[PDB]
C-alpha cells in the first residue's frame, strides 16, 4: 500500500462530503462501499444509491474504478451501472483524489446532462422528452433506490 | 523501445531530408524518448538533470526552487498529501545528481516506469501550478473557450497528454530554466534568455538535442 | 498479491466475453444484460474434434457466488452430456472431480473454467463415451 492510499482514506473519513457515506472494507483496503443520498430538488430525491469504488494496482497513476450498484435512470449511467465520466478515463490526472470523483458523481445526480451530450439511449431521451425523462427517473428512484 | 534512449547520432534521422542538413550544422547528437505523449516532461527532465552533473552552481540553485516548489503548490490550493509522493521522487533525483552519478546510472532510473512517471506528474503539476498562478495572463492564449483551470484539468495535469507552446512557456518560467525548441516542420522560451535545454519537435515526438 | 473485488472482476470478464477469445469454441456472457447483480452467466462450448463430443454446441449456466473469485463458481450443463463429473439428472458439475474447481486459485476466470471443461472432454476416459441425442436438455 502507498502512503497515498492510507492517507487518502484517513482524510476522506476525517472530512465527509455531506450526502455521501464511504466506508473502506476492512478486508480489502482498496475497496470502498459508497452510499449517496439523492440530491434534494433532483429527480432522485429521497432515494439512496449504492456505489462501489476500487483503487487499481496502478493507483494513483490509473484512475479509480466506480460503478452504481443501484439501478438508476441517468444519461451517464448504463444498464450495469458503469459511469461515463471524463475524470474516470481520459481526463484523470494522478493529482486528483477520490473525493473529487466522489462528489463529481454527486454533481451528476444533482443536475443530469448535457453540457456536451454523450451518445446513448437514455441521454437521447433526456435531450428531447425531458419532462418524461424526469418522471422516469422519479419512478426508478421509487422501485430501486427506496429500500 | 526505451522510455529514454542512448545518446544516439543525429544521422539516424535519415532512417525515418534537407531539413536535417540544416539541423546538423548546429547540432551533433540526439536522444529519443517514447512517443507516448509524455515526451516533453521526460525529455526536459533528463536534459536538465544530466546537464547539472557538470554545473554545481545551477544544481543548488535548482534544488532551492524545487524544494520551495512543494509549499508553493500547497499555498495555491493543491492538497499536500496528494503531491507529496511525486515531490519525494523529484527531490530524490536531485539528490542523485548532487551525489555524483553517471549519465548511465541516471538513465537506468528514468527507464523505471514508477520513478519516471512520478517525475512527469510533478513536472505536469509544476506546469499546471504556474499556469493557474498567471491565470489572468494566459487566459487568452487558450482556444475553444476553455478556462486556464480547465485547460489544466484536461491537457496539462493528466498523463499521456500532448504538449505545445503553452506547456513549454509555463514550465520554463516556473523553474526559471530557458528552453529552445527546433521544429521539424527555431523558438526560444522565454524570449531573449540564453537556452539551457535544446529540444527537437516532430509531430508527436520531443527529442533531446546536444 | 492484490485482491480484486467480485464486481470489478466480472465486468472485465464480460468485456472479454463480448470481444471473444481465440476462435470461439468457448464463449460466455450475462444471462440478463439488465442484471446489475452480475450473477447468472451463459456459457457455450463447441465439442473438441476426434472425440464423441465433436461438432456439438453445449450450452452451460454458470453462477458466481457472493465470494467470487475467492471461491469457484457453480457450473451446470443445460445441454445433455455424458462426462465424468457431470450429473445425469441435473447436469451439475461436481467440484471435486474438476482440477480447476478443486484446486481453485483466485486468478482463474469463467474463461479458464470453460476451457478446462473443453480440455477434459479430450481426456482418454471421456472422448469415447457414448453420447445422448443432440440438442437435448435436462
Amino acid at each position: 500500500l502507498p502512503r497515498r492510499i492510507i492517507k487518502e482514506t484517513q482524510r476522506l473519513l476525517a472530512e465527509p462530503v455531506p450526502g455521501i457515506k464511504a466506508e473502506p472494507d476492512e478486508s480489502n483496503a482498496r475497496y470502498f462501499h459508497v452510499v449517496i443520498a439523492g440530491p434534494q430538488d433532483s429527480p432522485f430525491e429521497g432515494g439512496t444509491f449504492k456505489l462501489e469504488l476500487f483503487l487499481p494496482e496502478e493507483y494513483p497513476m490509473a484512475a479509480p474504478k466506480v460503478r452504481f450498484m443501484t439501478k438508476i435512470y441517468h444519461p451517464n449511467v448504463d444498464k450495469l451501472g458503469r459511469i461515463c465520466l471524463d475524470i474516470l478515463k481520459d481526463k484523470w490526472s494522478p493529482a486528483l483524489q477520490i473525493r473529487t470523483v466522489l462528489l463529481s458523481i454527486q454533481a451528476l445526480l444533482s443536475a443530469p446532462n448535457p453540457d456536451d451530450p454523450l451518445a446513448n439511449d437514455v441521454a437521447e431521451q433526456w435531450k428531447t422528452n425531458e419532462a418524461q425523462a424526469i418522471e422516469t427517473a422519479r419512478a426508478w428512484t421509487r422501485l430501486y433506490a427506496m429500500n | 523501445n526505451p522510455l529514454v534512449s542512448e545518446r544516439l547520432e543525429l544521422s539516424v534521422l535519415y532512417k525515418e531530408q534537407q531539413k536535417i542538413k540544416d539541423l546538423h550544422k548546429k547540432y551533433s547528437y540526439i536522444r529519443k524518448t517514447r512517443p507516448d505523449g509524455n515526451c516533453f516532461y521526460r525529455a526536459f527532465g533528463f536534459s536538465h538533470l544530466e546537464a547539472l552533473l557538470d554545473d554545481s552552481k545551477e544544481l543548488q540553485r535548482f534544488k532551492a526552487v524545487s524544494a520551495k516548489s512543494k509549499e508553493d503548490l500547497v499555498s495555491q490550493g493543491f492538497t499536500e498529501f496528494t503531491i507529496e509522493d511525486f515531490h519525494n521522487t523529484f527531490m530524490d533525483l536531485i539528490e542523485q545528481v548532487e551525489k555524483q552519478t553517471s549519465v548511465a546510472d541516471l538513465l537506468a532510473s528514468f527507464n523505471d516506469q514508477s520513478t519516471s512517471d512520478y517525475l512527469v506528474v510533478y513536472l505536469r503539476l509544476l506546469t499546471s501550478g504556474y499556469l493557474q498562478r498567471e491565470s489572468k495572463f494566459f487566459e487568452h492564449f487558450i482556444e475553444g473557450g476553455r478556462t486556464v483551470k480547465e485547460f489544466c484539468q484536461q491537457e496539462v495535469e493528466p498523463m499521456c497528454k500532448e504538449s505545445d507552446h503553452i506547456h513549454i512557456i509555463a514550465l520554463a518560467q516556473a523553474l526559471s530554466v530557458s528552453i529552445q525548441v527546433e521544429y521539424m516542420d527555431p523558438h526560444i522560451f522565454p524570449e531573449g534568455s540564453e537556452p539551457k535545454v535544446y529540444l527537437l519537435y516532430r509531430p508527436g515526438h520531443y527529442d533531446i538535442l546536444y | 498479491g492484490v485482491k480484486v473485488p467480485r464486481n470489478f472482476r466480472l465486468l472485465e470478464e464480460l468485456e472479454e466475453g463480448q470481444k471473444g477469445v481465440g476462435d470461439g469454441t468457448v464463449s460466455w456472457g450475462l444471462e440478463d444484460d439488465e442484471d446489475m447483480t452480475l450473477t447468472r452467466w451463459t456459457g457455450m462450448i463447441i465439442g473438441p474434434p476426434r472425440t464423441n463430443y465433436e461438432n456439438r454446441i453445449y450450452s452451460l449456466k454458470v453462477e458466481c457466488g457472493p465470494k467470487y473469485p475467492e471461491a469457484p463458481p457453480s457450473v451446470r450443463f443445460v445441454t445433455k452430456i455424458n462426462m465424468n463429473g457431470i450429473n445425469n439428472s441435473s447436469g451439475m458439475v461436481d467440484a471435486r472431480s474438476i482440477p480447476v474447481l478443486a484446486k481453485w486459485q483466485n486468478s482463474y476466470s469463467i474463461k479458464v473454467v470453460l476451457q478446462e471443461l473443453r480440455r477434459l472432454m479430450m481426456s482418454k476416459e471421456n472422448m469415447k463415451l457414448p453420447q445422448p441425442p443432440e440438442g437435448q436438455t435436462y
